[PDB]
Parts: C-alpha cells; sequence; structure tokens
RNA sequence: AUUAGCAGUUUCGGGGGCGUAAUGCUCUCAGCUGAUUCUCAAACUCUGAA
RNA sequence: CUAUGACUCUCUUAAGGUAGCCAAAUGCCUCGUCAUCUAAUUAGUGACGCGCAUGAAUGGAUCAAUGAGAUUCCCACUGUC
RNA sequence: CGCUCAUAGCGACGCUGCUUUUUGAUCCUUCGAUGUCGGCUCUUCUUAUCAUUGUGAAGCAGAAUUCACAAAGUGUUGGAUU
C-alpha cells in the first residue's frame, strides 16, 4: 500500500484473510492483469522459459507487483518486442492488510484511536509467497534469454528483499522438460492447445475402449 | 486517447501546429473566445435526413 | 494543587470540521482542510483518504463521539460511512486561508467574465475583453464577497467603475408584440421614460415595440408594462451574451 | 505597408487609468512610424502591424 | 473465490471482410458448452500430520 | 439569480429576527474581505456582513461628564538605549 | 524529464533503511507532590555544513547558481505583528 511504507508487511504473519462475504469492504487489487505479450502463441515456438524467484519468504505487495511488470513491458519493447514474453506473473494477491487507524491525531486524540475496538479495516491488498514460490515467468523463444533475463533483475529491484532470477529445464508452462517434449512429437503424443499440451495417454474410464488413442489424434 | 493508442501520428489537438494557432484570436479579440448561435440543431423538430 | 506537580494544558487541533444540523443536533466529522474541497471539485480520490477517521462526533473539537440513537433518528441510518458521506456533501466545511483565497479570486475572475459578456461596442470586434475589467476592478478597490453572488457584485460594482471614469457594458433588443388598443397607451408612458425603438402604430397590424435593456435590467422595462396593460401577445427573450443579430449599443 | 502574413501582436494597457493615454500613443506613432490598426479593425480593440 | 488462451457453436449477441448486408462461412469480441491452464478459498476442505 | 428575503407552498411547536448592531468583552473557520494607521502590524480603527453562535428591560442602539478598569497610536520621555 | 542525451541536475510506479528535532500508540517510572508553556540569560555538545577554509563535478565560457567530499575550526543578525 502507497499510504504506508511496506516495511510493515513485508514479513509473512497472521493467518491469512481473503476477499469474501465476510471481508467485504476492501479496496480492489493494484494490478487486476496477469498478460505481458502475446497470449494467442503457440506452445510448440517458444521452448525457452525463465522464471524469478522470491528468495525470501514474505508478503508481496500488489503495487509492487504491478511495478514489477513494467520492467518486463517496457524491456518487452526495446529488446524482442510482442512475439517473445508470455507472462502469468504466477503470483496474484488474495490476501489482504488492515489498517487500525490513528492519523485522526495531529495535535490530539479522542482516544478510540487507542487500542479499544482495535480491529482494522481493509486497506491494502498483497500476495503471500514461501521461497521457491514463483512471482514471473517468461515462456519464450530461444534467441532472447539475456534480453528477458534483464527484465527479471529489474523487476528484482522492485520487490522487497533477496530475488533469485533462473531458467528452468522445459518448454514452458508444461511439466514435461525439453528431453520429452520431443518425445510427444515423435510418438505421436502431441495434442496442440494454442498455448497448452495435453499430451495423449492410453487409460480407461469407460465400458470397453478405443477412442483413448483415436479421440485427439 | 484510445485512438492514440492505435497510433498515426499526433493531430486534432495540442501540437507543433497548435504552437502558432493557441490563442491568436485573442488580440483582445472579436468576443471573449465565440459567441454564436444555430438553428440547425434538433434532427427530428426540423425533420430532415442531412 | 496545580502549580506544583504539573501544571496542565490544552490542545488544539488542526483538522477540518464538516458540520451539520439536522434534527437540532450537531453531527460534525473528521477531515483535513485541502481535501474538503478537493472532494466537491470531482476529485474522487478514495472516500477514506478525504476522511482523516470514519466516525461522527457530537463535537469533533473537544471529541465527544456521536450515539446510535441520534444518528439513526436524525439521519434514518445508524451505518457511519454513508452519515459521514452525507455530512461530507451536505453540512459546512472548515477551510484554510490559502484555500479560502483561491476561492475569493475565481470570483474576481467570474465578476469580471460577466461584466465582458455584452462590452462596448463602436462597431461590433471591439474590447469583449475580461482583462481590462478586472485590472479596474482591482484599482478601484471593493470588498469581494462569497456571501454575494457574481452577477450581483458585478452589477454593484459597474456603477463604481462608471465614476472612474470607464463605460461598459452594451443593451440589447428584448422585442414584444402589443395590442392595438393599449400598445398605444404604453407608446405614451414609456418614450420618454426609457429608450424605444422600432416603433410603428398600426389598426389593423397591431404594434411591435423594442425595450432597452442588456439583460441584467429586464425587471425596470416589464414593470411598467405590467402595471398599464399587463403581458404582450408575444414576449421575446434573448441570451445574455450577445442580441441574436449582433449588438451595436453603447 | 503591412506585411505580407500580416503579422499582429496584441498591446495592452499596463495600468486601467492609462488605457487612454495607449490610445492616444497609437495615434501619434502612426504619424512618425507608418501603420498600425488603432482604428478600423480586423481583430480586437487596437493591434500593432508592421512589414 | 479467480488468470489464460484453445476448440465446438452463432434460427440465440454485436460489428466488419466474402454475392448489398448479416448469425451462411471467416474474424476479433459477447453468451453457452467441452477439454486444458494461473493462484488452491482463518469463518472452504475429498485427504489428513506428529 | 437579486445583496437580503417582503412574499407563496410546506413541516415542526406559537412564531420565525422588525428597528438597530457587528469578526464587537458576542466570528469556529480566522491572521475573514477592503481601506487606513506602521519601512514592515495574528495588534488598532473605520467599512462589508446567511451572524460556527448578534439583537431589543435575559434590554437594543447612542453618549457628555466620570474612571487606581480594558486596549491602540502620537507627543513630552533616550540607563523603563 | 532534462532539445538531443536515464543518472550535470532531477527522478515514476516500486522497493530497503536511519533518525527521535513531529504526533500518536503504550502506561514501566513518579499522585510519601521531579513546579507545567514561552521569552530573557548562559554554556555546552550534534551534524543531517547556510556562510567561511580547502577540494572535486556541472547543462562551470565569464558572471552568478546548482551538485558533492573533508571538515563542527569561526560565524549563525536588527525589527513589526503573535
Amino acid at each position: 500500500m502507497g499510504r504506508r511504507p511496506a516495511r510493515c508487511y513485508r514479513y509473512c504473519k497472521n493467518k491469512p484473510y481473503i476477499k469474501s462475504r465476510y471481508c467485504r469492504g476492501v479496496p480492489d487489487a493494484k494490478i487486476r492483469i496477469f498478460d505481458l505479450g502475446r497470449k494467442k502463441a503457440s506452445t510448440d515456438e517458444f521452448p525457452l522459459c525463465v522464471h524469478l524467484i522470491s528468495l525470501e519468504k514474505e508478503q508481496l505487495s500488489s503495487e509492487a507487483i504491478e511495478a514489477g511488470r513494467i520492467s518486463c513491458n517496457k524491456y518487452i519493447s526495446k529488446t524482442g518486442g510482442k512475439d517473445s514474453f508470455h507472462m502469468r506473473v504466477r503470483v496474484h494477491p488474495w490476501h489482504v492488510l488492515r489498517i487500525n487507524k490513528m492519523l485522526s491525531c495531529a495535535g490530539a486524540d479522542r482516544l478510540q484511536t487507542g487500542m479499544r475496538g482495535a480491529f482494522g479495516k481493509p486497506m491494502g491488498t498483497v500476495a503471500r509467497v514461501n521461497i521457491g514460490q514463483i512471482i514471473f515467468s517468461i515462456r519464450t523463444r530461444d534467441n532472447m534469454l539475456a534480453n528477458v533475463v534483464e527484465a527479471l533483475r529489474r523487476s528484482s529491484y522492485k520487490f522487497p528483499g533477496r530475488q533469485k532470477i533462473v531458467v528452468s529445464k522445459k518448454w514452458g508452462f508444461t511439466a514435461y522438460n525439453r528431453e520429452a517434449y520431443q518425445k510427444l512429437k515423435a510418438d505421436g503424443r502431441l495434442m496442440n492447445d494454442g498455448a497448452n499440451v495435453k499430451v495423449i495417454t492410453n487409460h480407461g474410464t469407460l465400458a470397453q475402449y478405443a477412442k483413448d488413442i483415436a479421440a485427439a489424434n | 486517447e484510445e485512438e492514440y493508442l492505435h497510433f498515426g501520428e499526433k493531430a486534432d489537438s495540442e501540437n507543433q501546429a497548435r504552437k502558432y494557432m493557441n490563442a491568436v484570436r485573442k488580440r483582445k479579440g472579436l468576443y471573449v473566445e465565440e459567441k454564436i448561435v444555430e438553428h440547425a440543431e434538433k434532427q427530428r423538430t426540423l425533420s430532415k435526413n442531412k | 494543587m496545580s502549580i506544583f506537580t504539573p501544571t496542565n494544558q490544552i490542545r488544539l487541533t488542526n483538522v477540518a470540521v464538516v458540520r451539520m444540523k439536522r434534527a437540532g443536533k450537531r453531527f460534525e466529522i473528521a477531515c483535513y482542510k485541502n481535501k474538503v474541497v478537493g472532494w466537491r471539485s470531482g476529485v474522487e480520490k478514495d472516500l477514506d483518504e478525504v476522511l482523516q477517521t470514519h466516525s461522527v462526533f457530537v463535537n469533533v473539537s473537544k471529541g465527544q463521539v456521536a450515539k446510535k440513537e441520534d444518528l439513526i433518528s436524525a439521519f434514518g441510518t445508524d451505518d457511519q460511512t454513508e452519515i459521514c458521506k452525507q455530512i461530507l456533501t451536505k453540512g459546512e466545511v472548515q477551510v484554510s486561508d490559502k484555500e479560502r483565497h483561491t476561492q475569493l479570486e475565481q470570483m474576481f475572475r467570474d465578476i469580471a467574465t460577466i461584466v465582458a459578456d455584452k462590452c462596448v461596442n463602436p462597431e461590433t470586434k471591439r474590447p469583449y475583453t475580461v482583462i481590462l475589467i478586472e485590472r479596474a476592478m482591482k484599482d478601484i478597490h471593493y470588498s469581494v464577497k462569497t456571501n454575494k453572488s457574481t452577477k450581483q457584485q458585478a452589477l454593484e460594482v459597474i456603477k463604481q467603475l462608471k465614476e472612474k471614469m470607464k463605460i461598459e457594458r452594451a443593451h440589447m433588443r428584448l422585442r414584444f408584440i402589443l395590442p392595438v388598443n393599449e400598445g398605444k397607451k404604453l407608446k405614451e408612458k414609456l418614450k420618454p421614460l426609457i429608450k424605444v425603438i422600432e416603433s410603428e402604430d398600426y389598426g389593423q397590424q397591431l404594434e411591435i415595440v423594442c425595450l432597452i435593456d442588456p439583460g441584467c435590467f429586464r425587471e425596470i422595462d416589464e414593470l411598467i408594462k405590467k402595471e398599464t396593460k399587463g403581458k404582450g401577445s408575444l414576449e421575446v427573450l434573448n441570451l445574455k451574451d450577445v442580441e441574436e443579430g449582433d449588438e451595436k449599443f453603447e | 505597408f503591412e506585411a505580407t502574413p500580416i503579422v499582429r501582436v496584441a498591446v495592452e494597457p499596463k495600468h486601467p487609468s492609462e488605457m487612454p493615454q495607449l490610445v492616444k500613443g497609437m495615434k501619434l506613432l502612426n504619424q512618425a512610424d507608418p501603420c498600425v490598426q488603432i482604428l478600423i479593425q480586423e481583430t480586437g480593440e487596437h493591434v500593432l502591424v508592421t512589414a
């Protein structure tokens, strides 16, 4: 929250609140967008994925996240363009912060500023992340690695604390490694989904089956 | 600004060209800015397709 | 005793106090001085920004928090945020000095602007200038008032400016159509009293007249008519900026 | 001789009480320095013009 | 609670290109459905911890 | 549009501030706005007045004289330079 | 942005600190009584250095200004109003 300094919340503590029929008075999240570059990009063309991870367990503010995304969206353009970056962020902010206001006071107090009826009102939407939990994620072509790591690097400045950058060993937004991705093409088990792969697999949820190979093929 | 976001230069707006046409109207001027009355408004009462 | 072991003290606020008396009960709120104006100017900056506190007081100066019965009775509701909002919209608002000055400044401009709408016409391409009038106003000195409307103020002060001297404003043609019998009578009284032009008496084709006013003195010209003959067959009203056909008066 | 683009400028009173003086002065200038629109106006009360 | 594209629709929604124009196709975009994808929901929890 | 509210509707409770007066020993905002006084004035005085919350024997407005009363300025005052 | 040119000078959204010269929060200390606010007086110290000493940058030509290091050695005013 831009009112407060975020020192106030960069440690993952207090069991986690949410939007609900119970917490109605929340503001709207800062980021309401997780769409950076060419979303209509096939899975069989952008074989690289890089990831950014919070080194530290902590909260991660919505505003901060938003700020980060335009280190990967100004920097989308100067390097490569829209035909390299596909980002789903990979964290949202469900968690909320309260504010027991005593700003009331700037000269005296009414005493309601005190800890009677202490409980704060919703003010500041925010994410919670462990050390592994991933926070940015660019699926891309493998002629763009140093020109996307520097986006991630830039973003890292705009997160509290320590942030590790990495490249995985997969085609990005897939379980399956680059080694096991070529299998799919080869063995006739690649099934496209405009973004994802379903990957054709024999199984039985029927009575006597043979369309389980002949369905998607 | 939606239109601008498509982008084919900036025109019919505040520009390099509007430097010359910013507020040269008023050299004290005929009026404060522009006073005019019209009876072309209301298309239904006039009964026009124009 | 006080003198020995703390002689005690009092404490002053620096927060705006938006106040409204409903049902003979003062409700007040906690806001800041340079936000409470900005709210009303269409700068929706979250309600939680303008409110320093979300609660209602009988008196926010001392700090007497307001009561549920009092609230519901006076507002038709006990929910406080809504009430606060209402107060912000409706009630008197304390302001700083700078803020106050801004309003005054605005008013000053306004009273010049209103004078500029219709100004002295040798042809119809000369003055219509706000600045000169404003300057004149400044240099003559008169109390600019927030209780007083702008138009009224202008009316008041133009007279003063007249004997500076400086000629101001231009007249327009508020046109009428009188009856055959009463029109003549009207003409008999209205010719030397005020300026009347485009007069053409007839037996069959009625009588047309054009009483001279700027729009801001249309009560005086009509009153006499009302007294004598009542309203005309048609009563033409034109705008208070231009006379519909270009001004040539004064 | 006036200009080909018809170059104009907004001549204004510094003081409101000096307006009459200003008005007078343009006329005076007219004889010494040729051509100004003090009377017969296309734009404004008065504007200075040159070649 | 909530992110994404995909496909199958269009006598149901809207606007274009294709015979004048559509919902006839094909598009971005509405709605619905199907398979996949993001974050799992102190007052959710099929499971279940010393 | 009036400054204001005589007025007309309406509600509350019977009425809705007339004469006057005013940032007053009564004005939150407030160091109000303007003029003056001072090189400069949150001070003073005179103007303005929808007056947070003035006002007619809860007495309103005025005021000569009077005052170990309260405040401002000027002059005589200069170790209260 | 600074024409142009991210960092001469600034610096978004964003992020981390320090400070105790603001005000709150708290109620440990004091109700066998630390005399509460300002002004005068007078020293001391701190530096987050306004001036001056010496230095280095500048969109520093000169002029003046701006930015920064070392450094607290010496200065740091007269009045109206409150």
